[PDB]
Formats: structure tokens, C-alpha cells, sequence
């Protein structure tokens, strides 16, 4: 009844200006009520069955004041024969469809904005209607529902044209590459309500763009070219400039568009088609080419960007910048690092080291650039502990940094790695070489022994290691025993670990063993009062009459001071909670390590030595666990048995100068020394008395080639060691404490610390009773810093007595001196004497039964002790 | 009244009676069409002024009438010709009769009717009515490709309604993907020479 009257009043108001009014009715809405409706002159067209052309015809032509209602059970007649369709465009419809369905399950009652919806009946269904409740905002207008609209075809849930536009673009970057059209399908649905003329439109009031025939496409190189231009190349912006947004509003958009692309990696993801559209456009970096590199830390556009800049700078160091661009090889560094292609690839920041870490090899290489001078053997000790091993450090660096450019494939720098090698080779080596010759030839130290301040090796355990008793902590702690080390490890270990507490250090230094090979290293180590070389074992050797090698003979060393060793095999992380127990006497306890030396006599890893400088060095900025301020630990103890060399390309002539008279009891011979009797120096050997220099029960002189000359090359050539410089008798008596664990790591489970008991079993007898917990392995950095639920259990960790909880903060010395009594609480005779008993450790901050180690009780009760 | 339109409709009487419409001066030795593009809604506004036209410009010059959805209905009532090309089965198989009854309306031989119609080489042009009515199967372009078979050297001007970009023509809502350039522009889209009406 309503309905016809708002049926009549709704013909009322399209009559009353339009001639004729359609009515397309597939819901049939008011298929009976056609004659009872007021209408002034008013002929119902039912057009389904009717000549389409004869009734225009009738409507146009024969009845020109006569006012018609058209009627059909579906939509217009096909496009092609729609005779009508100029008429249906110009005209009107009567809506016998009702709003109010739509409007409401919109949210929008609005009876105003109805009249637009009205212009979009063809847009609707419930799951758009309510998706698009879900984004109403009631107090809409047209343009917000446009944008809406727009938004709800979008799949987006806020309507912002730069979010949309991250939608599109994603369907952009799906059209262009992998088989997708709901951009333009998307497009044509906003077209198809008008709205795409205000996508187009609101990209101007928003984004600045424009075009008069535009696409995602031409839209994406507008905007490209507008950042590529806010980074263009200062020394060649104006020809890139000319492509950019429609408007500098639109620029500016563009930029805040495009950092937040950059920023908020939800829409990085654009950048994985920009960067392959945009080259081949133009080739602008093969028209920007010579422009300057270091001053692009600023633009992130491409990969080409950053390629130019490699380029420009492997032609700065095939130009070979020894003399060096400090500053502008600087710029461009640390801001490269943080840039967007670095931060997505790793290899890109290892070109800023590659510079960097060549920026120190090549400051340094002008800084002392034929070779190095000092007026002394201590003079020339004194700068090499200030700097003269950093020529190590950042050739070795920036080589491996540019080979972690390189790390994917990317030799897209190769042969300046032949001109800074051939620094190595035929000049740093070679030159320093001649000038602490003209130190040892001024001061003939050879048989002249004493050098100014700096220790020496020869007597250690005699003379240095008890006598570090001096504070009353002390008689004890663990050594690692290593072969082969060039000093900058026992440099770069310590100094990119300043940032570390109670982790510490101090800047320290003193002389080696003169023979610079492993096994005279540890002679003058192996714990003693005198050290001993003797016949039969030749480069294997002693002290106290007891030898550097085979392992029964390694254990026993030290047990003249109680001690036991372990193996490179085994050290790693050996075993848990036992730790406690298997050394309690041993004033000395060893450990044998050995990467960079099975690098070296493996003479195929010799020309590999900077694959030492990545395998070893990947193991050597950390070595090592069990010892800061927790169940108690102490000390350092390693240091360097030798120095060595390596060399990118076979060697200079400065490389290798050779022999005299080889000794007849040659005790080791070497690809740079040989130890034996009666030697004094000659303009390419060094030669000195042993005998004076080193301690040892020994007649001998040396035979070294003095400068960076060299000998029969066993085991080694661009890799050597044996004289007596600092790549070689360097030894790190820095004042050291503990580290930062990966080398000599691998193999046994964990040893996560040790920590129970000092008791046979963990077997107690007072009605409450010790769990007399001996400190001696803490946390350090693998081994655990875990508080411990302490309680006893049977097999399945159901408890037998009281429960304790425990942590610790000490360092302390002395293994005989170490208890903790956690005093547990005991429960008579419950425990199954058919079944295993244990102490549960928990792990206290996940509270499971964790860790446990055996226990039996059956008190005999406190009476029958007191 | 728009008097934008009612000034490019009153240039249809000044081009007629200027030199370059009967004369053909384009290039003068061609055939002297037009083109006027108009605002599609306002089909009421260039019927009503023809049918002023065919009353008024007599005065001046001399031509017959034409309505457009007349023509098509003078021959059709329905697609019509649908109906009949359905005796095409017997004669050559179902191929000819299936691609004739789909394929309708070929445009250029719109021609040889409105020369029944209207002598018009003898005419100085011809006047019409119903206007854009013109969604069957004739487009503005293709009538001023057919006609020229008929209306000799006599100017013929496209009335369409939509636009044309003095390239691309469309009607309507946006339709067609085509041109016309032998027909000379009667009034542009554009510039205050498509406004000369002022006060």
C-alpha cells in the first residue's frame, strides 16, 4: 500500500520533467498494481516482446506528447540493437528498487546521499554493502563515497590515495611480471561508477599526478623519475629532471610516498620492479659514468647507482689511491652500510670495509711508505705495538671485505686485489725488511742480549708463573695451547672487545723465543724450572725433561705441578657436570688448538692463508668460555708460540734472500730460520746466539734471513715464519682475563658450567646436610649463567627432600679453596633401593627436571656422629 | 538555452552562407563536409533548432529534410533484415546465412536512400532531425563514409552527440575508436571561437 503510494509519488516526480521513464523490474516489484497508479496521460510500455526499433519509433517519432512508462523482467535489450540506448541515457528511471536495504546494510541511512547510491544501483551486494558498513563513516559525502568506493574495490581499510595507490601498485607489480589484470580490472570497475575519473582526479588532489591517457606505468615513471631526481646526480640532474610528477606538490607527495616505501617495509616490495624498469629507459648511468662516487652515500636509487660507484672507485684503486682520498673515502663508508641495497644485501656493506679497512691499509702505507724506521730494536718494538701489525689487520680486512663483496660471485673489482698484493710482496714486505736490518746491524743483538724495557720468554715458569702468587687469591688456572698466531689476532681479539667489563685487558706486550716455529714456543711455556732441548726428538722439545708432543707424554708435562691436557679434538665444550671432580689438585691444566697451524704445514692452505683470515679469523675474535664472575674462573692463559706471513701473488726478490752455511746440528730448518751452533750475520742473513736468547739447554746460534727474505719454504712460502721480526716473535703478554667463544667450539655437547657437590656420590648423612657445590667453571660465553633449583629426586623427578635456589658472582683462585654449602633438607630412608636417585638441577628459570646427577641416601641420623 | 551550443548552431547558417562551406575550401576541389560535435544530452536543443532551420535558412539557401531514426525505420522493425537474410540457408549453407545474421548493417551503403530522398547534388545541403537518436547500428563517421558515394561535391556536416577531439569521435557514454578528416571543423571544441556570444 506504501509502496504504491511512494511508487505513484516517485512516477509523480519523473513524469513531471521527463516524457518518457523507465522501469527495468526483474524483481517485478509492482507487477499488479500498474492501472490503480494516478498518472496524467501515462502509457505503460511493456517493452520485452515489442519491435525495440517500432516502439522508439512510438515513443520518438509517432506519439511526440505522449507520456510512457517503460516495463521489462530484466536490464536493457543488447548494446548493439539498443535502439533505445540514447533515449535510456538522456531520460530517467523510476526507482521501484527501495534504498533502505542498501543505505542500512552501508551503515548510511542517509535519505540525501541515497541519490548517489541511487546513481551506483549497479555497484551493489551484501558483502560490499557491509564490507563498505565496515568502512562508513555516516557523515559521507559523494566524493568520500567515491573514494570509499574506490577503497572497497581496492581491498584496502582506510581510503588514502598513496594506500590505494600501494594496492594498485601491488597489483602493478603483480600485471607487469606475473599474471594479473585486477589493476585495470579494478580501474575499469571505478570507470564503470564514474570513479575512476576520481582516481585519476584525487591523484592530482593527493599523489601530484596527472597524464591526459594515464596508467599505473607512466604514473610509475613519473613518479620514479621524481626521487630519482631528488637524488640525480649533482654533476648531471637537468637531463633526468624532464619525466618526473605532473605537479611539485606531487614531487613532494612522491618523496614522502617514497620514504615511507623505503621506511615502512610493508611497501618496499614496489622496489623489487622500479629497479628492473628503470635502466633501459635511458641507460642514464652509462651517461652518468665518471661522475663522482663518494659523494653518492647520498642517492639509493639502483643498482647501477651503486654499481657506478663501485666502478668509479675500482678505478680509484686500479689508479691504485695509495696516496689516499682520506676524507671522501670516508663519506661515503657508514651511510652505504645503512642504505637501503646495502641493508638488503650484505655483500654492498662489505664494500664500505673493503674502502675502509683498505683506508687504513693505504694511511698506513703513506704513513710509513718505505717500509718502516726507528733507531732500535725497542724503538722499532715500541711503534710496532702502536701500529706496525695494523698493516696486517687492514690488508686482511679490506681483502676479505672486498671478497664479501665479492662473497655471491661479484669479482666486480678483481685485479686492484694484484696491485695491493703487489704492495705486499714487492714493497711493504719488501722494505721494511732492509730497515730493522740496519737496526740489528746497529746494535748486532745476535750476540749482544739486552734490548731496552720490553720482557722475555726464556724463563717463565721459573721466573713469572708461580710468582704470580702476588695476590693471595692465587696458584692456578687453565691453559689453551695454540699453534701458529700473526699477532694483530691477539690485537683485534682484545681491541674489538674494549667494549667488554669485567671481560679485561690491558695494553702489554714482550719479546719471544727468537726461532720463531710452534714447538720452542711451548718449550718455553711447558711448566718448569728449566727447559729442555734434547736429542732424538730435534723440532719436538721439553721442559723439565718432558716433551711438546704425543699425548701420554702431554698429560704428564704438568703433573709435576698435578696437571693433566686435552686435545683439539675434545677442549671444545668438554663434558658437564663431571668438570667438578677430574682436576681438583692440578696446579696446571692444558688444552692443545691448532687451526691456522693445520693451514699452514698443509702447504695447499699456504697461498690459502687469507682463507685462514676468514676460517681462523671466523674463530678468533672470541676463543673463550668458563671463566667470568660466576661458580669461579681467573685468567688468560695463551699467548704466541710464533708470528707469520701471507701474500696474495707469488713473491718479490725481497721475499726471498736466502742461507749461509746451514748448522750441522740444525735443531728445526724452515721456510724462514734455521735454529744450530756458531752463526754471526751477513747482508741477507741474520744470525745470533740462541744460546744468549733463549734459556733453553742449547749451544745454538741462528740462521734467519734478515729482512723479509726466506729459507727452504717447508710448509709454506707466501705464508712463512721463523725470524726475527713481529709478524713473527711478537708474543701477547697483553694483561688478558677471558673472551668471546668460537674457536675450538665444535664437537663435545655443551658443558653447560659445572656446579654440584663436594662429596663421593652426591651421598648425604646429616639430618640437614651440604650440598657442598665446589666453584670452579663458570658461565663465560657457552657455558651457563642459569640459577639452579636444587632438590632431590628419584628417576623420574618426584621429590626426596628440600628444594634450594641458587646463583653466583665470583671469579675467585685457588681450586682447593672453592666450596659453596647449599644445605639441603633431607627425608630419612624413602628412596627405593632397587631404583637410581638424583640431585635435580633444574634450570630455575623454566622450572623442568631438568639436569641431574646420581644420589643415594639412608641416614645414618645425627646421633651417630654426635 | 546553453549559448554555447546555440552559438555553434547558429554557425551552422553563418559557415553555410560564408565561402568556405559551398565552395568546399578546405582544399576546393574536394567534397565540402563538416563536423560539429555537440554536448550528448542536448538533443533537444539541435532537433528543435533544425526544424527552426529547415523554417528559417530558405531565406538564404536552398536543401530538404532528413530524420534519422526515420530512415532506419522507413526500411526496418527490428533488425528486420535479420529476419529476412534467414532465407539464406537453401542457397549457399549455414555459413553465410549464420555470419549475415550476426554480422548486421554494413555502413557504406547508407548512401543510395537519402539520394531517393533528397536530389542532393542540386541541393546546397540538407537539413536534419531526431538527431542523436543513433544508437542502431550507425555511427557518425561511417555516414559521412556512405554519403560521399551520393552527395557528389555537396557539403554533408557530422552532427554527433559526444565529442570530436579533431581526431577520435565518440558518442554517448563512450563508444566508437575511429575518425573523420575529409569534413572541415564547423565550430571547434575550443578557443572563443567556439563562444561568440557575449554580453
Amino acid at each position: 500500500t506504501l509502496q504504491n503510494q511512494e511508487f505513484i509519488a516517485g512516477l509523480k516526480a519523473k513524469f513531471a520533467e521527463h516524457r518518457i521513464v523507465f522501469w527495468h523490474d526483474p524483481d517485478k516489484r509492482f507487477l499488479e498494481e500498474l492501472d490503480n497508479l494516478e498518472l496524467e496521460n501515462v502509457t505503460l510500455l511493456d517493452m520485452t516482446d515489442q519491435s525495440q526499433l517500432a516502439v522508439k519509433k512510438r515513443i520518438e517519432i509517432d506519439e511526440p506528447e505522449q507520456q510512457f512508462l517503460l516495463w521489462f523482467p530484466h536490464d536493457a535489450p543488447p548494446k548493439e540493437f539498443d535502439w533505445l540506448l540514447d533515449i535510456r541515457l538522456y531520460s530517467t528511471e523510476f526507482h521501484a528498487d527501495f534504498a533502505a536495504i542498501t543505505l542500512n546494510t552501508l551503515g548510511i541511512p542517509q535519505l540525501g546521499l541515497r541519490e548517489h547510491i541511487q546513481r551506483r544501483k549497479a555497484f551493489f551486494s551484501t558483502k560490499r554493502l557491509s564490507a563498505l558498513k565496515g568502512l562508513v563513516t555516516e557523515q559521507e559525502n559523494e566524493a568520500s563515497l567515491d573514494k570509499k568506493m574506490v577503497a572497497v574495490i581496492a581491498g584496502v581499510k582506510t581510503a588514502k590515495t598513496e594506500e590505494i595507490l600501494f594496492s594498485l601498485i601491488t597489483q602493478y607489480v603483480n600485471q607487469q611480471k606475473d599474471d594479473d589484470s585486477d589493476l585495470e580490472n579494478t580501474l575499469a570497475m571505478l570507470k564503470r561508477h564514474d570513479l575512476e575519473g576520481v582516481l585519476w582526479d584525487i591523484l592530482n588532489q593527493e599523489m601530484g599526478y596527472q597524464a591526459e591517457h594515464p596508467t599505473l606505468e607512466n604514473l610509475i615513471l613519473k613518479l620514479f623519475c621524481t626521487d630519482l631526481s631528488a637524488q640525480a646526480d649533482p654533476q648531471k640532474r637537468e637531463w633526468l629532471e624532464k619525466n618526473v610528477l605532473a605537479t611539485p606538490s606531487g614531487r613532494a607527495s612522491a618523496l614522502a610516498f617514497m620514504v615511507t616505501w623505503r621506511a615502512d617495509r610493508r611497501y618496499k616490495e614496489a622496489y623489487d620492479y622500479c629497479a628492473q624498469q628503470m635502466q633501459d629507459a635511458l641507460r642514464p648511468e652509462d651517461q652518468y659514468r665518471l661522475s663522482s662516487p663518494y659523494d653518492l652515500h647520498e642517492c639509493e636509487t639502483t643498482l647501477s647507482i651503486e654499481q657506478t660507484i663501485i666502478h668509479a672507485l675500482v678505478t680509484q684503486l686500479l689508479e691504485e689511491s695509495t696516496t689516499l682520498d682520506r676524507e671522501a673515502f670516508k663519506k661515503l663508508l657508514s651511510e652505504r652500510q645503512s642504505k637501503y641495497w646495502c641493508q638488503t644485501r650484505q655483500e654492498y656493506c662489505a664494500i664500505y670495509d673493503a674502502l675502509r679497512q683498505a683506508e687504513r691499509l693505504l694511511n698506513l702505507r703513506n704513513r710509513h711508505i718505505d717500509g718502516f724506521h726507528y733507531q732500535d730494536s725497542a724503538t722499532f718494538w715500541k711503534a710496532y705495538c702502536e701500529e706496525l701489525f695494523r698493516f696486517d689487520q687492514a690488508y686482511r680486512l679490506f681483502n676479505e671485505y672486498a671478497l664479501l663483496v665479492h662473497s655471491k660471485g661479484a669479482m666486480i673489482l678483481k685485479s686492484l686485489d694484484d696491485y695491493i698484493e703487489a704492495l705486499y710482496s714487492n714493497w711493504y714486505l719488501a722494505e721494511l725488511s732492509r730497515s730493522w736490518n740496519k737496526v740489528l746491524e746497529t746494535e748486532n743483538r745476535m750476540q749482544e742480549w739486552r734490548i731496552a724495557g720490553v720482557p722475555r720468554q726464556q724463563n717463565f715458569y721459573n721466573e713469572v708463573v708461580k710468582p704470580q702468587f702476588n695476590n693471595p687469591q692465587i696458584k692456578r688456572v687453565f691453559v689453551i695451547i695454540s699453534d701458529a698466531l700473526r699477532y694483530e689476532v691477539a690485537e683485534e681479539l682484545g681491541n674489538q672487545i674494549n667494549t667488554e667489563k669485567r671481560f679485561t685487558a690491558e695494553l702489554r706486550s714482550q719479546l719471544g723465543v727468537l726461532p720463531s716455529y710452534t714447538q720452542l714456543g711451548m718449550a718455553a711455556l711447558l711448566p718448569h724450572d728449566e727447559i729442555c732441548y734434547q736429542p732424538g726428538s730435534g723440532d719436538i722439545v721439553y721442559a723439565d725433561g718432558l716433551s711438546t708432543s704425543g699425548t701420554p707424554n702431554r698429560d704428564t708435562i704438568l703433573k709435576k705441578y698435578k696437571g693433566m691436557a686435552v686435545k683439539s679434538d675434545d677442549l671444545l665444550k668438554w663434558k658437564n657436570q663431571q668438570g667438578r671432580d677430574l682436576i681438583r689438585d692440578y696446579e696446571v691444566v692444558y688444552i692443545w688448538h691448532n687451526t691456522i697451524d693445520a693451514m699452514g704445514d698443509s702447504a695447499s692452505t699456504e697461498e690459502k692463508t687469507f682463507e685462514a683470515c676468514r676460517n681462523a679469523v671466523v674463530e678468533l675474535k672470541d676463543l673463550v668460555t668458563r671463566v667470568i664472575n660466576r661458580l669461579h674462573g681467573t685468567r688468560i692463559i695463551v699467548t704466541a708460540d710464533h708470528g707469520f706471513l701471507f701474500q696474495q701473488q707469488p713473491l718479490s726478490g725481497q721475499d726471498k734472500t736466502t742461507l749461509q752455511i746451514k748448522p750441522d746440528n740444525t735443531i728445526k730448518n724452515h721456510k724462514r730460520f734455521i735454529i744450530g751452533h756458531q752463526l754471526p750475520a751477513d747482508d741477507f742473513c741474520w744470525k745470533g746466539k740462541v744460546a744468549d736468547t733463549a734459556g733453553v739447554s742449547d749451544n745454538s746460534e741462528f740462521l734467519i734471513p734478515k729482512g723479509i727474505q726466506r729459507f727452504h719454504f717447508s710448509g709454506g712460502a707466501r705464508f712463512v715464519h721463523g725470524g726475527a721480526m713481529l709478524q713473527e716473535v711478537c708474543v701477547p703478554v697483553l694483561q688478558v682475563k677471558a673472551l668471546q667463544k668460537t674457536a675450538a667450539e665444535k664437537q663435545p655437547q655443551r658443558r653447560p658450567v659445572d656446579i654440584v657437590k663436594h662429596h663421593p656420590l652426591i651421598k648425604l648423612v646429616n639430618n640437614i646436610d651440604k650440598v657442598s657445590l665446589l666453584q670452579t667453571h663458570p658461565v663465560g660465553e657457552l657455558y651457563e649463567p642459569r640459577t639452579l633449583n636444587i632438590f632431590i629426586v628419584d628417576n623420574a623427578n618426584n621429590v626426596v627432600s628440600g628444594k634450594e635456589r641458587i646463583c653466583f658472582d665470583s671469579d675467585n683462585n685457588t681450586m682447593e679453596k672453592r666450596v659453596r654449602d647449599v644445605t639441603l633438607k633431607l627425608i630419612g630412608a624413602n628412596f627405593n633401593r632397587r631404583n637410581e636417585y638424583w640431585l635435580i638441577l633444574e634450570d630455575a628459570q623454566t622450572e623442568t627436571g631438568y639436569q641431574k646427577y646420581p644420589v643415594i641416601i639412608d641416614l645414618a641420623f645425627q646421633d651417630d656422629f654426635f | 538555452i546553453d549559448p554555447v551550443l546555440e552559438y555553434r548552431l547558429s554557425q551552422v547558417q553563418s559557415r553555410i552562407s560564408e565561402e568556405r562551406f559551398l565552395k568546399n575550401n578546405g582544399s576546393g576541389n574536394e567534397i565540402g563536409f563538416w563536423i560539429f560535435d555537440y554536448p550528448a544530452q542536448n538533443e533537444l536543443q539541435v532537433r528543435e533548432h533544425l526544424k527552426y532551420l529547415l523554417r528559417n535558412l530558405e531565406k538564404d539557401h536552398k536543401f530538404a529534410h532528413l530524420n534519422i531514426f526515420q530512415i532506419i525505420v522507413d526500411m526496418l522493425t527490428e533488425r528486420g533484415l535479420f529476419d529476412r537474410v534467414c532465407q539464406q540457408e537453401v542457397k549457399v549453407g549455414t555459413e553465410a546465412l549464420k555470419k549475415q545474421l550476426v554480422g548486421l548493417l554494413n555502413q557504406k551503403k547508407i548512401a543510395d536512400y537519402i539520394a531517393k530522398k533528397v536530389d542532393l547534388q542540386n541541393q546546397e545541403f540538407v537539413i536534419l532531425t531526431g538527431m542523436g537518436n543513433a544508437w542502431p547500428l550507425v555511427r557518425g563517421h561511417e555516414l559521412m563514409s556512405a554519403l560521399q558515394d551520393v552527395m557528389g561535391f555537396t557539403p554533408l556536416l557530422m552532427f554527433y552527440p559526444g565529442t570530436y577531439s579533431g581526431h577520435d569521435l565518440s558518442p554517448l557514454a563512450g563508444i566508437d575508436s575511429r575518425n573523420y578528416y575529409r569534413a572541415f571543423r564547423l565550430v571547434p571544441e575550443s578557443g572563443p571561437a567556439a563562444t561568440l556570444n557575449p554580453r
